[PDB]
This record gives structure tokens, C-alpha cells and sequence, in this order.
């Protein structure tokens, strides 16, 4: 759970070049932050891991 | 029949365009692996110049 | 349709091949002045952070040449070199004084 | 002191940076997310073929 | 390996669409040459007036 949370976070950041919304910037592999958040373990497991 | 075929062509075209855009992005030289560090100090490397 | 379908032929494989060639850390861009996004690996403070960083081998060599320990923070390199220059000036002055005294 | 310095050089040399394994994990996750998106796109073309 | 499978699936679906559309268009092509007995007109514009 912890490894997966860190990995998702690391990869989310790879995608979010904090750059300026350009409404037009082509993401790597066409992936958005939301596509990665879906690969997170179930919310009950994430809270358990953080506690 | 004409409207239906027209929709399929549009979907394929949009997908094709988006793919070309992504390929262009991935081919950027700055993203491509560890080119052997440059022998010359880049003008943007202020610390090495200093 | 034939033309557009041909454009999308092996589209997944083509993209994966281009992706496999990219350096992921080059994607991590940080803004130091709020305006210019630079890859974190190009930051001067990270030149010694990882053995795999592009400039690690070069700066390792510079640290050893100026006798600066590898565990020291990268921000100390210029201050240290400045002190070494100061020492050189002092040694020259001492030599000149001693040569005059002799 | 000479022994300690040799041992120190060895520890510094062993500084296990599992960066390669981590890179592979990041790539794997990104590609998994990519695969999921491409599966959705395949399902959409399948629907068009049925029509 | 998963992406290679998915890629084959996507290529198959794209080919299916190409084959499907070609088949569909074969129904609209007027057999110029009288001779071929076989292709019974399916569209009133085909004529038969």
C-alpha cells in the first residue's frame, strides 16, 4: 500500500509539470492525474496505511 | 449511412492527431536519455561559470 | 477510413518505444524564479545527489581536486575554494616574509 | 584511521541508490495506466464496428 | 507483454472496421458490366425502370 501510494504520487508529479494550465499541454502517454489516482488502493486501505 | 461513416472518420482522425502530438513530445531531445554530459559548460549553468 | 486506420496502426507500440527512450527524471521540472521550469536534475544542488546523475562523475573529480569531502553540501564548494585562495595568498606572504628575514 | 577511511570509501561506494529499480517501477505504473486508457479506446472502436 | 496484446487487439479492431466499411460499400457499387448475373440490384436508384 505504502509503495503504491508513493509511486502514484511520484508519477503524478512527473505528469503535472506544475507548468501553467496551458489548457493545451500534451501529457506523457496522454495520461492525466486522474488516470493515475485510479490505480491507488481502495480509500480504506490508503487511510489505514497513512495511520 | 453518410452521417455514421462521417463520425467514425472523425474519431479516427482525432485519435490520430493526438498520437502525433504525443510522439512529437516524446521525441524531444531534452527528454531523451543521458546523453553523455556535454563537454562544454552550458551558458545556463551559472554555478560552473562562477 | 483506410488512411486514418493506417495512421493508428501499431499506435501503442510506437508510443511505448518512444517512452522507453525518455528519462523520467527530466520530466521533473521545478521553478526557481516562478517563471523558468528547469529539470530538477539540472539544478546545481543535485549534481552530487545521485551516482547516476549526468554530471556526478565530473563534480566528483572537482571535489577530489580541491580536497572537499563528498559528504559536504554542494553549496560549500565555492566558499571552500575561496578559502583555499585566501590560504594561498597567506602562504605567499609568509614565504616572502621569511625570505626577506633570511 | 587508514582502516576507517578505507571502510568509509566502501560505504560511500555502496550507497545503494535503487534508482534503476525505482525507475522501472515508475515506468511500469505509467504503462499500466496507459494500458488502461488504451483498453478504453479499443472498447470504443469495438462499439463502432458493431454498428 | 500486456501492451503487445492490447496493440494486436486494437490493430484487429481497426482492420475489422476497414473490412466492415468495404463490405458495406460493395452494396452501393453498380455492376457496370451487364454480364455479371450475380449482383442483384438492392437500391431502386440502381434503376430497373
Amino acid at each position: 500500500g505504502l509503495q503504491q501510494c508513493m509511486l502514484v504520487s511520484e508519477c503524478s508529479r512527473l505528469l503535472t509539470a506544475d507548468s501553467v494550465p496551458p489548457s493545451d499541454s500534451t501529457s506523457i502517454l496522454g495520461l492525466d492525474k486522474q488516470d493515475l489516482l485510479d490505480l491507488l488502493p481502495p480509500n480504506m486501505l490508503v487511510l489505514w496505511v497513512r495511520d | 449511412v453518410y452521417r455514421e461513416l462521417g463520425s467514425i472518420v472523425q474519431e479516427l482522425k482525432e485519435s490520430g492527431d493526438k498520437l502525433e502530438e504525443r510522439l512529437t513530445m516524446l521525441s524531444d531531445v531534452n527528454l531523451l536519455s543521458a546523453s553523455k554530459p556535454r563537454s562544454n559548460i552550458d551558458s545556463k549553468d551559472l554555478t560552473s561559470h562562477r | 477510413i483506410i488512411q486514418e486506420s493506417q495512421r493508428l496502426q501499431d499506435s501503442i507500440q510506437k508510443e511505448v518505444k518512444h517512452f522507453s527512450a525518455i528519462c523520467l527524471p527530466a520530466l521533473l521540472k521545478v521553478s526557481t524564479d516562478g517563471f523558468n521550469l528547469l529539470p530538477s536534475r539540472e539544478l546545481s544542488i543535485n549534481r552530487m545527489s545521485n551516482t547516476h546523475a549526468p554530471y556526478y562523475g565530473i563534480f566528483k573529480g572537482i571535489y577530489e581536486s580541491v580536497r572537499l569531502p563528498l559528504y559536504k553540501a554542494p553549496e560549500s564548494v565555492l566558499s571552500h575554494v575561496a578559502d583555499m585562495k585566501k590560504q594561498l595568498f597567506f602562504l605567499r606572504s609568509q614565504l616572502s616574509s621569511r625570505s626577506e628575514a633570511i | 584511521q587508514e582502516q576507517i577511511q578505507t571502510a568509509e570509501r566502501e560505504i560511500v561506494g555502496q550507497d545503494l541508490n535503487c534508482e534503476r529499480a525505482q525507475d522501472l517501477c515508475r515506468r511500469s505504473l505509467l504503462l499500466r495506466a496507459f494500458n488502461k486508457k488504451r483498453e478504453e479506446e479499443c472498447e470504443a472502436l469495438c462499439q463502432s464496428n458493431k454498428k | 507483454h500486456l501492451l503487445r496484446v492490447t496493440n494486436k487487439k486494437l490493430n484487429h479492431e481497426l482492420q475489422s472496421i476497414v473490412n466492415g466499411v468495404q463490405t458495406l460499400m460493395s452494396f452501393f457499387s453498380t455492376p457496370e458490366t451487364a454480364c455479371e448475373l450475380s449482383s442483384q440490384p438492392i437500391f431502386l436508384s440502381q434503376l430497373l425502370l
